[PDB]
DNA sequence: GTACAGAACATTTTGTCCGTCGA
DNA sequence: TCGACGGACAAAATGTTCTGTAC
């Protein structure tokens, strides 16, 4: 989930 | 009286067809000393330098590939798509290496994994800045960086080996150059030499920076799930665009309509051959990772990647792309 | 260890405010007096180094201005006889009057191939000790290591009459780029380059190169072992320690002549592999029945005798490193 | 009577050796 | 005695003119 919370951030 | 004819490779006067081309007296010269001469020319630049009256001292590796590709033998404020990347691509970091310490392989592997982990945060948000990138499926995007980003490494490690080293040195950071002696540490230089192949390549190849900027972008765009992917349709759209965005920067470097293919055949086969060099980089960096003896540390970002990883090569659910064998 | 701020060449002293080498100093007070229009030819971040500093003179003085700059013999040794017997270069006898073609190329190079084989032949019989060994064992190693000693000498041969970037096979036949893009050939060619790159990378002397090739000769041994095993173990040993002679005789220091060891044991273990793969796409080749290409006899003696040892997995490759 | 290749001279740019002079 | 400055000298890199030679 760390990786994909820095693809859904602006 | 007639208007000026101009050289094809400095633009000065022209003083006649020498060598095939019309060329001027100070660049025939340099043409016939730079083939019988032997000279292994290295550009400060980015093999893309300008050639004109005044700076063809300037750079010898760049004019006599300019006679090259003007063919010797024996406006523009309209963005193009390698603008962009050029534009974003990421900065250089550092990696914190305490050089007053004396070396050992666990402090620079560790080094250059916690450094990695940076590298790879920032190939995120260089990933969302292609064009195109985030209007595939977050899935997609998520597996694709998943499966390219030691191909986006070894790549980006490779050229700014070649560049700051002369392709002798691996330049992980300004401040973590693995040199002749630490390359020879223990599990070092076999693990290095797989980097250097790449420098090496790049090296062999003269390869210019557009030409560099839309193979990296194509190295995200290499490795696909066997089965496909949530916008396959869209994806072989957006990957099909950068290889006429590669195709473009041939033809300003080449210029010339057999060398443009000539050209496109050997960058092509290196991003063939970079599937083999990350075969091999992921499977000593697995071995590594799951080896609790060496005990090297792998930041909360990379670790992740690496679980998420092992059991999808070695499930054959990775279709890598070809351009040449298949 | 004193290193140029600018350039990275080991700096003379300290320079109108900043430690640089001779050649920045006047550089740097050129540059000031003489009123300059230095235009950049890149983006204005050229590199400066010892090898590129001539290049950019617009990024030189901002990289100046940026550090702070402101106004009795005869006892022949082993390596000794090795240089004697080393083989002369033979001509391909390629007529390059007529367009280039794979089949013509790859027939001509199999046909010197076969030539410098048999050169081979009588440069192992004069190498010291190895005349001693079995005659059964003699032609056992020098069919194991044909293709690792061709590459080696091709590699030294190209990397001695360039760099790493060509192929130099013959001194009437060199591989350039427009060659190597032929049909067949670039794969090929690829495995021969790295042969020189490396050669390159490491900027191997001549002694060095002779111990190698001869440690090459010596590296393939049958898997249930040579009839010979007691002298081809202490042969090759003393090879080995001839080549750490060859490496005392350059830089010197204890650790950089350990390092030195290390990685030229390195690149005669991935001769291992070079002919490996070298020997996939010759061996393809030598059976294809659309491509045609022509084998000289000594040559297709050799590789007819090789295929099914290769795939019996009589051959014990040995290795320095043993990773 | 033009137009090139290569050699011969020439200029430009870059790098070293050395004496001076202050500390 | 040492260490830096600059001048004098040298090497490397680049550029022009002259000549032969093919039309
Ligand atoms: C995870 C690996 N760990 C193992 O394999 C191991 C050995 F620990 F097991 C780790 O890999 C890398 C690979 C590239 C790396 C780093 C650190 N910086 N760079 C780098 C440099 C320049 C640009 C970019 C870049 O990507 N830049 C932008 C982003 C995208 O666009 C451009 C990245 C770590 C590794 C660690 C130590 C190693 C090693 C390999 O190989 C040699 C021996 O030591
Ligand atoms: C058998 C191969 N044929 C195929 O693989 C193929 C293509 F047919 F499949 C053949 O290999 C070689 C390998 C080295 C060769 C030659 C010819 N000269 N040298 C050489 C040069 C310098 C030194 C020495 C040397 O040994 N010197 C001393 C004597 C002993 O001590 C030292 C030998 C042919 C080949 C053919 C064509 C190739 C090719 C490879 O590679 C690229 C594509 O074209
Ligand atoms: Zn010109
Ligand atoms: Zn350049
Ligand atoms: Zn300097
Ligand atoms: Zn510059």
């Amino acid at each position: 989930s760390l990786l994909k919370k820095l693809l859904l951030a602006p | 009286g007639p208007p000026p004819k101009l050289c094809l490779v400095c633009s000065d006067e022209a003083s006649g067809c020498h060598y095939g081309v019309l060329t001027c007296g100070s660049c025939k010269v340099f043409f016939k000393r730079a083939v019988e001469g032997q000279h292994n020319y290295l550009c400060a630049g980015r093999n893309d330098c300008i050639i004109d009256k005044i700076r063809r001292k300037n750079c010898p590796a760049c004019r006599y590939r300019k006679c090259l590709q003007a063919g010797m033998n024996l406006p523009q404020l309209t963005p193009t798509l390698v603008s962009l990347l050029e534009v974003i691509e990421p900065e250089v970091l550092y990696a914190g290496y305490d050089s007053s310490v004396p070396d050992s392989t666990w402090r620079i592997m560790t080094t250059l994994n916690m450094l990695g982990g940076r590298q790879m945060i920032a190939a995120v948000k260089w990933a969302k800045a292609i064009p195109g990138f985030r209007n595939l499926h977050l899935d997609d995007q998520m597996t694709l960086l998943q499966y390219s980003w030691m191909s986006l490494m070894a790549f980006a490690l490779g050229w700014r080996s070649y560049r700051q080293s002369s392709a002798n040195l691996l330049c992980f950071a300004p401040d973590l150059i693995i040199n002749e002696q630490r390359m020879t540490l223990p599990d070092m230089y076999d693990q290095c030499k797989h980097m250097l192949y790449v420098s090496s390549e790049l090296h062999r190849l003269q390869v210019s920076y557009e030409e560099y900027l839309c193979m990296k972008t194509l190295l995200l765009l290499s490795s696909v799930p066997k089965d496909g992917l949530k916008s396959q349709e869209l994806f072989d759209e957006i990957r099909m665009t950068y290889i006429k965005e590669l195709g473009k920067a041939i033809v300003k470097r080449e210029g010339n309509s057999s060398q443009n293919w000539q050209r496109f055949y050997q960058l092509t086969k290196l991003l063939d051959s970079m599937h083999e060099v990350v075969e091999n980089l992921l499977n000593y960096c697995f071995q590594t990772f799951l080896d609790k003896t060496m005990s090297i540390e792998f930041p909360e970002m990379l670790a992740e990647i690496i679980t998420n990883q092992i059991p999808k090569y070695s499930n054959g659910n990775i279709k890598k792309l070809l351009f040449h064998q298949k």
